[PDB]
């Protein structure tokens, strides 16, 4: 038989409430190069 | 139906880079860009009288590239240049490239066959310069979901 | 893993079948051997009934290379001297030790349980009863027989062999009672199996009116089963041979069981009437005929061919496996099938490939046109979602898919009518008409 | 085809108006479920054997 | 060294077996020669009227040819990429962190070491049965992807490469038969092997 | 989980054949089998050298992929 369900919307309410999410991804510090191309293994 | 559009980002011809000896090409004609084409099919069918069927793989892949340039352009002199500089010195070839914004992309060497009519009258003419690709394999590598 | 030379020199001078011996030499339901030698090393004595077995069936032409050996714990074996022999010899082996003896049947049975207590081993009427102290015995020389019990019946022990193991398709069975040979029949039957027998009973060649004889219980209750009458039947239980000269076999190409030679047994000597019952039986024989020998016509219990068994077994497996790899294929990237209109007929292109297109390549499925007046090609058909009941939509389930072939046929009899003039021939008609 | 239906304001209560909630938004789908299971009536024959003609 | 100093690495030949003039064969019996091995210090075995190196393998255990392979790519493509920058920054328009010039960093890498390697044999290339392709592979990122940090730096990072090599043979092995008597038919069961 | 957490449902894709790396084949017999069936507990049986889940049913008779 058909499924019933119900969907809800609330003023304040956040889909997710207020979870960090998935971790971003880093920005490397700055720092000095000899290289101007260097390949590594 | 919305349920069919085959492309989600408008197709910008802009998009499609075109790299010769390393240097990014410019100075297109009006209607199109580059085509590309191969000289020999794929593979060779030798039937027998009775229905017997044998094929064969080929060996020759080269193809030809034609690049349709404004006869005004910049990038005309420098395949005239290339033209004599390797008819002396003997070092014809050079590498190609080919960047399909949304569809086969390219990457192989290639030199110049033939050069172009060259006309002038009361518009800005054009150049269909031939250049003939080693291997003329399309890569479907720009496309995503390949599995 | 070191290797101290560069370049070193040695210079020395498929189906499988399943074999339901009686024994103890190891706790497995069922073991794989590739030869005799893997059988000795486990302690098999040399003749005993699965040794004889698995070097039948390897010397085939068609021979495989995996033997499968069942095991229904042995109780007891006996050795019976009712044939008269003057030499005899007898191959026994205690745990990890193989020997041999030597020697009117009783005094003969006598001597050779004397000569065993020289295990346990007491004499009885014209046979030895051996059993084993907390052994198995095999042929030497001599015309006496091997004749091993057991406490399980094999109509429950073969559940728990095919539990443990179900890649193999032949099934033979060393109790010669009727009732194992039927319930083994029966099972077969059930599993989609290939039952093998053979039989060294007399009732075979009986008139064709008396129906007392296994042939005949076998044909009423119209199963399927390879049955042959042999002599050596149960002294070195020929199934072997006839296996090994058709396990190779490929059933696409539509061969034919019938006129083949098998080594290991040895001509029937019975006369032309006998033959004429024999067949009336469906128990197939091994004639011998120009210096050679030959298998007839491979008829099963139920009449039907062998051929056309194996053939309808191997495609009714090639087509399940064809379309169970695909869906799975397909429903392992997403993109699971789906009961439509758009998404069905692909099925046609699965099917056509893998059996259909091999069985015409090899020749067994035929093709072309009739006179009937009607094409001999194969046909497939599959249904519109239109005429899906909704149960069958509920089940998720497709019912109703039609396939129809054709089959070829081998060569089994030829008549020749010559003739012979000694005279002048007369002038023919001279009617140099076209033929209305 | 999937069908959306909404009110309007002259059917809306007035206690949902002074509460500002609406209600009955309805949606309605159908699911285009999946294959698992088929069949097949193979046969196989040594040969093969009414000519109407007439459309039905 | 003299007898590796003029080896091009784009070959990936072996050190294995060759001979080198001075030294003489190693002395040590079987049990001597398996210890040594065991500890992955190469000696110089005498065969058949000569003497020759054996295997080659390094103090980690990995192949020398590998560790000069990789050298050998490692410095030329810095060099390529090094000279083409260069040259490209010499008349002005410098290169430039765009999606419509970094490609071309395709071509540069594809150029001068990949090429040759493929083409003396070092590299390999084909398809495998794993039902994947040997083809060498160039990734470049795209600009959407580059951090503020190394917009700020100016440099780009994560272009990854990956190739397959090939295989000197070391060892190989034998099994010959010898039949006294007439040997018997063979099956003759004339089928199409399934 | 590792086979369906990712899919997303707008494909209507079920979990009746999924290979699922972990699970070991069931063991028992067809008539274990049918037995399991009645009782919505599915199993991961073996078939031609590789694991396949079963059709993958709730509680209540219902598929999982319509919830």
């Amino acid at each position: 038989p058909p499924i019933g369900i119900g969907a809800d919307y609330d003023k304040g309410v956040k889909p997710g409430g207020d979870d960090p999410g998935l971790p971003p991804k880093p920005n490397p510090p700055i720092v000095y190069h000899d290289a101007i191309a260097q390949v590594c293994m | 139906n919305q349920s069919k559009i085959l492309t989600l980002q408008a197709y910008d011809p802009a998009k499609v880079l075109v790299f010769i000896g390393g240097q990014r090409v410019s100075g297109f004609a009006a209607d199109t860009k580059i085509v590309i084409t191969r000289n020999n099919d794929n593979i060779s069918v030798h039937a027998g009288v009775d229905g017997e069927i044998s094929n064969a793989l080929s060996r020759d892949n080269t193809g030809v590239m034609t690049l349709s340039l404004q006869n005004t352009a910049k990038w005309n002199g420098y395949l005239a240049q290339w033209q004599r500089q390797a008819n002396v010195t003997g070092l014809i070839y050079l590498p190609v490239q080919v960047e399909g914004s949304q569809g086969l992309s390219l990457n192989t060497i290639g030199w110049i066959q033939k050069q172009p009519d060259l006309s002038y009258g009361t518009e800005v003419g054009q150049m269909d310069w031939e250049i003939g690709v080693l291997d003329a394999w399309l890569s479907p590598d720009q496309i995503q979901g390949i599995a | 893993e070191y290797q101290d030379k560069v370049v070193d020199v040695e210079v020395s001078l498929f189906e499988t079948p399943m074999f339901l011996a009686m024994h103890g030499n190891f706790p497995e339901r069922i073991r794989f051997y590739v030869s005799t030698a893997g059988m000795v090393a486990d302690g098999f004595a040399v003749g005993s009934p699965a040794y004889q077995f698995a070097t039948n069936a390897f010397a085939g032409n068609f021979a495989p290379q995996r033997v499968a050996i069942g095991r229904m714990s042995i109780d007891s074996s006996k050795v019976d001297f009712t044939g008269t022999t003057e030499q005899v010899v007898v191959n026994i082996t205690l745990n990890k030790v193989v020997k041999a003896v030597k020697i009117t049947p009783a005094q003969i049975a006598t001597a050779l349980a004397d000569a065993v207590t020289a295990a346990t081993a007491v004499a009885t009427g014209t046979y030895v009863t051996v059993t084993a102290v907390s052994v198995s015995v095999g042929k030497g020389a001599g015309v006496y027989k091997i004749v091993n019990e057991s406490s399980e019946t094999v109509a429950t022990v073969l559940p728990s062999v095919i539990a443990e193991n179900h890649n193999w398709y032949f099934l033979a069975t060393e109790a010669r009672s009727d009732a194992d040979i039927v319930a083994a029949a029966e099972f077969a039957k059930a599993n989609y199996k290939l039952h093998i027998y053979n039989s060294t009973d007399v009732d075979a060649y009986a008139p064709e009116n008396s129906a007392a004889s296994v042939f005949d219980t076998l044909k009423s209750l119209s199963y399927d089963s390879l049955g042959t009458s042999d002599a050596g039947a149960d002294v070195d239980f020929t199934e072997g041979s006839v296996i090994g000269a058709m396990a190779a076999n490929d059933p696409s190409y539509g061969d034919s069981l019938h006129l083949k030679t098998m080594p290991g047994m040895v001509p029937f000597a019975g006369s032309d009437t006998q033959r004429s019952n024999a067949w009336s039986r469906n128990a197939n024989i091994y004639r011998g005929l120009y210096g050679g020998g030959s298998y007839i016509e491979g008829k099963t219990s139920s009449g039907q061919y062998v051929d056309v068994i194996r053939f309808s077994h191997w495609v009714k497996f090639r087509m399940e496996e064809s379309v169970f790899a695909y869906m799975k294929r397909r429903s392992d990237m997403g993109l699971s099938m789906k009961m439509s209109d758009e998404d069905l007929p692909v099925l046609k292109s699965v099917l056509m490939n893998n059996p259909i297109n091999i069985g015409i390549r090899n020749g067994g499925i035929l093709t072309g046109y009739d006179t009937n007046k009607v094409s001999y090609d194969p046909t497939i058909i599959i249904p519109k979602r239109a005429n899906i009941p909704t149960n069958d939509l509920a089940a998720r389930i497709l019912r109703d898919v039609k396939v129809e072939l054709v089959y070829n046929n081998s060569l089994h009899y030829v008549k020749i009518r010559a003739s012979v003039v000694l005279d002048r021939p007369a002038g023919q008609s001279t009617n140099a008409q076209t033929p209305m």
